[PDB]
């Protein structure tokens, strides 16, 4: 609040304007980064009320209705595990909307495969989507269909191990 | 990476201090519902599509390519046999045509 | 107002139904990428002292 200091500071010209403009550019760049990463879909997709995906369990990654924040158990664990002229601008997207964007992406990739990323969301059963992905890596569809229960059990076990590993590692 | 949709090709254009890419892409449109099954059960054997997907319009079963609706008769030429019908969950019963059958029939 | 993320779309998922496209659209989109800047040189002695 010193007027004499500001009067002397005016002799140095537009340094303050350059610093403010650089910080403003960084601040808008962060919002642009979040927009590029998460806002890749213009349709907010939702999962069906019945979670019948041919034995595949997505409870750990889908949003929990019981929680007020509408986050997944994994996302809730991730949020729990992260702990003079200065101002902090709030982010343009709140955590709820970023969670909603991830929920839309998860619903699209579960119910529609990769079709929603390339155009309109075309529904396909999940054991058929998995067979298509198996064909993508050069494995025949029959291998997926015959061993569907084992693959579903392995996927659920791996998701649980991921949650345990995140909860158990600082 | 090269536009929204299934990428077909791209065109470069010069711009002052820059480049403009015209991405020509293929976007699916006018989708239609069909009833689908993982496999077709015929003669105690399970048939799976070589490259397409089994669809049903309500009464008849066909096999079509995944990205465009082109129904074709389910034959031995576009399906492969692996195992019986007891393992695959959701297999439905339908006939599988054989192209060789009229040749020795006549 | 509070922003709307996107138009709501509920995909009709079921265990035995698929959606197959019957038509297509050839879509051309533009992507603008900067390549170079203006090449600037500053005479340090002339700038500071003339
Ligand atoms: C999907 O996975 C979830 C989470 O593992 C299962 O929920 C568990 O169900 C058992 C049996 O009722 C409970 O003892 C656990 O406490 C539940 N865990 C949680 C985190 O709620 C769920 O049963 C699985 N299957 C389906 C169809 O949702
Ligand atoms: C599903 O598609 C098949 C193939 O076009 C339909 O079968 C045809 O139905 C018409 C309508 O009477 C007949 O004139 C043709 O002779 C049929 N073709 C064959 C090979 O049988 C079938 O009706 C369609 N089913 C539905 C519910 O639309
Ligand atoms: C598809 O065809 C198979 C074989 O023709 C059917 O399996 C038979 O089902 C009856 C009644 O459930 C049993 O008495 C037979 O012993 C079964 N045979 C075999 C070889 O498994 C099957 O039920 C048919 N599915 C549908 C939906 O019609
Ligand atoms: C495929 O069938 C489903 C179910 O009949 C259609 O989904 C319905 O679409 C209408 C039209 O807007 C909605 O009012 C319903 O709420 C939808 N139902 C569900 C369960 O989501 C779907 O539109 C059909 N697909 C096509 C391409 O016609
Ligand atoms: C697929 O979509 C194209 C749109 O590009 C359809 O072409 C149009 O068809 C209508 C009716 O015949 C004409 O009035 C328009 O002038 C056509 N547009 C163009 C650009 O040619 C085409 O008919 C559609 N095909 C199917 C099977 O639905
Ligand atoms: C789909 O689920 C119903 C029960 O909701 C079941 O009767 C049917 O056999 C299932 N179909 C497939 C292909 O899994």
């Amino acid at each position: 609040d010193s007027t004499e200091c500001s009067n002397l500071l005016l002799q140095y010209g537009s340094f303050c304007t350059q610093l403010n403009r650089a910080l403003t550019g960084i601040a808008v760049e962060q919002d642009k980064n979040t927009q590029e990463v998460f806002a890749q879909v213009k349709q907010i997709y939702k999962t069906p009320p019945i979670k019948d995906f041919g034995g595949f369990n997505f409870s750990q990654i889908l949003p929990d209705p019981s929680k007020p924040s509408k986050r997944s158990p994994i996302e809730d664990l991730l949020f729990n595990k992260v702990t003079n002229g200065l101002t902090v601008l709030p982010p343009l997207l709140t955590d709820e909307m970023i969670a909603q964007y991830t929920s839309a992406l998860l619903a699209g990739t579960i119910t529609s495969g990769w079709t929603f990323g390339a155009g309109p969301a075309l529904q396909i059963p999940f054991p058929m989507q998995m067979a298509y992905r198996f064909n993508g890596i050069g494995v025949t569809q029959n291998v997926l269909y015959e061993n569907q229960k084992l693959i579903a059990n392995q996927f659920n076990s791996a998701i649980g191990k991921i949650q345990d590993s995140l909860s158990s590692t600082p | 990476f090269c536009g929204k949709g299934y990428h077909l090709m791209s065109f470069p254009q010069s711009a002052p201090h820059g480049v403009v890419f015209l991405h020509v892409t293929y976007v699916p449109a006018q989708e239609k519902n069909f009833t689908t099954a993982p496999a077709i059960c015929h003669d105690g054997k399970a048939h799976f599509p070589r490259e397409g997907v089994f669809v049903s319009n309500g009464t008849h079963w066909f096999v079509t390519q995944r990205n465009f609706y082109e129904p074709q008769i389910i034959t031995t030429d576009n399906t492969f046999v692996s195992g019986n019908c007891d393992v695959v969950i959701g297999i439905v019963n339908n006939t599988v045509y054989d192209p060789l059958q009229p040749e020795l029939d006549s | 107002y509070t922003m709307s993320l996107g138009a709501e779309n509920s995909v009709a998922y079921s265990n035995n139904s698929i959606a197959i496209p019957t038509n297509f659209t050839i879509s051309v989109t533009t992507e603008i990428l900067p390549v170079s800047m203006t090449k600037t040189s500053v005479d340090c002695t002339m700038y500071i002292c003339g």
